[PDB]
RNA sequence: AACAGUGGUAGGAGAGCGUUCUAAGGGCUGUGAAGCCAGACCGGAAGGACUGGUGGAGCGCUUAGAAGUGAGAAUGCCGGU
RNA sequence: UAUCCUUGGGAGUCAGACUGCGAGUGAUAAGAUCCGUAGUCGAAAGGGAAACAGCCCAGACCGCCAGCUAAGGUCCCAAAG
RNA sequence: GACCGAUAGUGAACCAGUACCGUGAGGGAAAGGUGAAAAGCACCCCGGAAGGGGAGUGAAAGAGAUCCUGAAACCGUGUGCCUACAAGUAGUCAGAGCCCGUUAACGGGUGAUGGCGUGCCUUUUGUAGAAUGAACCGGCGAGUUACGAUCCCGUGCAAGGUU
């Protein structure tokens, strides 16, 4: 029986959230929030909430106990970039690809 | 006992009671086929035929008539635009060895 | 009447990254190189389903030798032994003998053998 | 189709002695080379190793024939700009033995994985003793 | 085409230095919004067939109506008032099941108004005969006035 | 200089093994129980050493 | 005859030529034009005569 | 049936596959159309089916007709990455 | 032995390369240059010459885990003394 | 209407000669689709919110506002086979082992190892070429039409044929 969280359009990189989501991947819902919480990285919080939201979702939508839950998926996928433009030198401008995510976190029992 | 036995344009060792697929026979599915160029009989006795074995001779059922999975002959050559392409299905004749009689 | 390009140019493209499934990176994914590589495959398959039939007699030849000279023959007078005596027993027979049937073999050198004495 | 291919199940491989002593050294490799290949069994397979381990003894006593001992050079390369080192058949012979007897063998042998492999099987060892007592190797005469 | 479409006189950049492909017009075919290369233009698709092939076609197609007992003629066709039930009444009298083409010798009004809403049923007059109705509908009701107009034509 | 060719997927994935992060060092504060770094005065509790 | 089963004479209509449709065609890539030169080029030739 | 032949650039000739539209016949489709996604099927090639998933309303087949009828390359155009 | 000629429809080609032989130019040089003559390449895959359009052998409709040969080879790489 | 169907058709299906660019004349886009009906998600839970998980509406919410369908590039997650002594135009032919079970076929996936093998196109006497073109994917993108001439073929009539 699995619980799913899902922050959509996050502003983050997907290449910098995944750094954090590697972490967490499988590890015991209990450890994986102290391991955001210790972890500097912009991606934390924002996957932390997510990680507390499907906690939440687990317990309260289908009675699951919180201390037996494992993070049985975990990934982040593209979202869609906003895409602005830096003036350069000689009158020539670069784009930027201001990328968003979509973090989701699947938690379970053991 | 076995038997090395000519037929198709190449020879073909064979067992009482063994599957071989073969050239294309003339002959519809059901109808025994006798093979009489046999070169060689092994097992206990051993015929060498010179270049067969005199009297010799297997039969066999035609078990059916197909053709074998399709390969796709393309050639082409560089620079020249020069393609060709090419399907191929060979016939055979699957045959159920019956009896050697050497 | 206009003639849109529709779903005939995708189709045909599909077919050929089907053909290259299990090819290397963008071999399998992209119509361009995957297309060059079914290409290239079709060449090389044609020219290697003629080289299969040298390879298996190169094969049968070298496994001839080996068994006729433990029957103390080369394979060159084995097979001239052979000819002389009348047998048709062609490379890919005699080498299925070589390996499975030992005894059957040196029956087959021994009447090359006395063939070559005469 | 039918032709039988050997396999690492089937193949069983013999331990051979070859008395180095005499012979001359490239006509002892090539014979040796054969061996190690695997081609003088009738269920010899092109991409299998086949062939049965070797045991060379007496390597200090090849023979070589003319002025080889002292016009046979044999070179190597470093990868450092002038770094060409050489040695005579003589010098190889008196202090690298293993060494001379190794290169011509492994000079025909195959190339590839396959031929590095077989290699593997080679032994050769300077005086009239070999350490493989356990192996219960059979001693091979060369057929000329 | 290219000089058609909105837009499109400046050359669009410098003819070399940029590193772009050379470039003309915006207008271009090869540019999205550019010019068509070719295609439709109006026409007339029209054309005609010598006289003696167009009777030979209507006199080939009319005789085939006989081979095939498709030519029903009736010794003459008068209806009282202009009513669709009427004619369909008729038809099925005549055992006419699909398309049928009634040939009338003069403009009959009455016929023409009973007719029109039927599916598949076509009122002309001798004059108004043609190969492609005639091919059309499989029955040819004509009648016998009429036959003889066409006839006097024809003949 | 620029890229001679373009790198592949294969050649991308190979160069960011390494390029990873370390799970922190982290251990139980035996005042409170949340977990802190080590050697760190711990956030939660302000505990140290047994010590708030 | 029938609308749905016309037939023409045989040898009265045949299919146009499309060049540069592809290599099977044989007349893919040039056309028909050969290669180069005054005659390959869009209104290309000399002048009658 | 016999015999013979069957490499190919420029190029000539022939026979076809497929796409859009029209006509005429005959069909399919809310008990699921087109499209899309798989598959180990079929044809000498271009190609064509069958089954399942998605989809939620249109679409084949036969003969003929008409073309904006087939793309991998143009430092092609546009979009996305 | 099965071409050849006439008429008509449609072309492409006018940069050729090397090899052998007979000559010129050059220095009896050039993978040079320009002709004659035959071949191969161009437009020809396969085998040999380590690799190697033009040299040697030989012309690929397609399948076969059949056989005989050509040039070239047969101690090992690598088929065969 | 044997015209187009959102890169098409007007530049403009949409608040388009607009946005934007230019001192100015002038140049000049991109951008359609919930559902039959808003019945447009009451209420609960995590969150500051966004965004979610339930519950409801609906035939369908994997129809929830860039809301029909949703391809490829591209980015990920899980893992059946393989991979740290190996020299690779990446395939092809041979081939164990392991893992599967199909449009049922002398099956499917992976591939230790062996043999062979220097992309495609254009342009060239000759290109793997260190000559040219292409970052990739998708769409669009090039012998057509009118009127004349001539030849072949088909048809009608024929010393006549045709308007
Ligand atoms: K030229
Ligand atoms: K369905
Ligand atoms: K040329
Ligand atoms: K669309
Ligand atoms: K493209
Ligand atoms: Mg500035
Ligand atoms: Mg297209
Ligand atoms: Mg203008
Ligand atoms: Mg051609
Ligand atoms: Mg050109
Ligand atoms: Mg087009
Ligand atoms: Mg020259
Ligand atoms: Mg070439
Ligand atoms: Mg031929
Ligand atoms: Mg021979
Ligand atoms: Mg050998
Ligand atoms: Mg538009
Ligand atoms: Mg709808
Ligand atoms: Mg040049
Ligand atoms: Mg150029
Ligand atoms: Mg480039
Ligand atoms: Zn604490």
């Amino acid at each position: 029986m699995q619980a799913k969280a899902v922050a959509r359009t996050v502003r983050i990189a997907p290449r910098k959230a995944r750094l954090v989501m590697d972490l967490i991947r499988g590890k015991q819902v209990g450890e994986a929030v102290s391991i955001l919480n210790l972890t500097p990285r912009a991606a934390s919080p924002i996957i932390e909430k997510v990680l507390k939201s499907a906690i939440a979702n687990a317990e309260h939508n289908y009675e699951m106990d919180a201390n037996n839950l494992v993070i049985s998926q975990a990934f982040v996928d593209e979202g869609p970039t906003l895409k602005r433009f830096r003036p350069r030198a000689m009158g020539r401008a670069s784009q930027i690809n201001k990328r968003t995510s979509h973090i989701t976190i699947v938690v379970s029992e053991k | 006992m076995y038997a090395i036995i000519k037929t198709g344009g190449k020879q073909i060792k064979v067992e009482e009671g063994q599957t071989v697929y073969i050239e294309k026979l003339a002959a519809e599915a059901g109808e025994t086929v006798t093979f009489e160029d046999v070169l060689f009989v092994g097992g206990d006795n051993v015929k060498v035929g010179n270049p067969t074995v005199e009297g010799a001779t297997v039969t066999a059922k035609v078990e059916k008539q197909g053709r074998a999975k399709k390969i796709t002959v393309f050639r082409y050559k560089p620079k020249k635009n020069v393609h060709k392409k090419q399907g191929h299905r060979q016939p055979y004749t699957k045959v159920t060895i019956e009896k050697i009689n050497a | 009447p206009r003639v849109k390009g529709g779903t005939v140019t995708r189709k045909r493209r599909k077919k050929v990254l089907k053909l290259a499934k299990g090819y290397f990176g963008s071999k399998h994914t992209l119509y361009k190189v995957a297309n060059q590589q079914v290409m290239k495959s079709g060449n090389y398959a044609f020219r290697d389903r003629r080289q299969k039939k040298r390879d298996f007699r190169k094969l049968w030849i070298t496994r001839i030798n080996a068994a006729a000279r433990m029957n103390g023959l080369s394979y060159s007078r084995l097979m001239h032994g052979l000819k002389l005596s009348g047998i048709e027993v062609n490379r890919k027979m005699l080498a299925d003998l070589a390996v499975n049937d030992l005894t059957a073999f040196n029956q087959l050198a021994d009447a090359a053998k006395a063939q070559l004495n005469k | 189709r039918t032709t039988p291919m050997a396999n690492a199940s089937t193949i069983e491989r013999k331990w051979l002695v070859v008395d180095a002593a005499g012979k001359t050294l490239g006509r002892l490799s090539s014979e040796v080379a054969a061996i190690l290949r695997g081609k003088h069994k009738p269920t010899y397979t092109p991409h299998v190793d086949t062939g049965d381990h070797v045991i060379i003894i007496n390597a200090e006593k090849i023979e070589l024939t003319g002025k080889k001992l002292t016009d046979k050079i044999y070179y190597r390369h470093t990868q450092h700009p002038g770094g060409l080192k050489s040695r005579t058949a003589l010098e190889m012979r008196t202090n690298y033995p293993e060494k001379m007897l190794e290169l011509a063998i492994k000079g025909m042998l195959p190339k590839g994985s396959l031929g590095r492999q077989m290699f593997k099987k080679l032994n050769v060892y300077r005086g009239s003793e070999h350490p493989h007592e356990a192996q219960k190797p059979e001693v091979y005469e060369l057929r000329g | 085409n290219r000089s058609e479409v909105r837009g499109g006189g400046r050359k669009p950049w410098r003819q070399k230095g940029t590193g772009r492909a050379r470039q003309g017009s915006i207008r271009s075919p090869q540019w999205r919004g550019g010019g068509v290369v070719f295609g439709p233009t109006p026409r007339s698709y029209s054309y005609k067939l010598p006289k003696k092939v167009r009777r030979l076609a209507i006199k080939s197609v009319l005789s085939s109506k006989v081979i095939d007992n498709n030519i029903i003629v009736l010794e003459d066709l008068t209806l009282d008032t202009a009513k669709t039930k009427e004619m369909a009444a008729i038809l099925k009298g005549l055992s006419v099941e699909k398309k049928a083409l009634i040939v009338t010798a003069d403009a009959n009004e009455a016929v023409a108004l009973s007719a029109r809403n039927i599916p598949g049923v076509t009122v002309v007059e001798a004059n108004g005969i043609n190969v492609l109705d005639v091919v059309n509908h499989e029955k040819l009701l004509i009648t016998k006035a009429a036959v003889e107009k066409v006839e006097e034509v024809l003949a | 200089a620029v890229p001679f060719r373009r790198t592949s997927k294969m050649k991308k994935r190979l160069r960011r093994t390494h390029f990873k992060l370390n799970v922190p060092g982290m251990t139980e504060c035996p005042s409170c129980g949340e977990m802190k770094l080590s050697h760190r005065v711990c956030k939660a509790c302000g505990s140290y050493n047994g010590k708030d | 005859m029938k609308l749905h089963e016309l037939k023409p004479s045989e040898g009265s209509r045949k299919t146009r030529n499309r060049v540069g449709r592809g290599i099977g065609s044989g007349n893919g890539k040039t056309a028909g034009k050969g290669h180069k030169g005054q005659n390959a080029r869009s209104g290309g030739g000399v002048r009658p005569g």
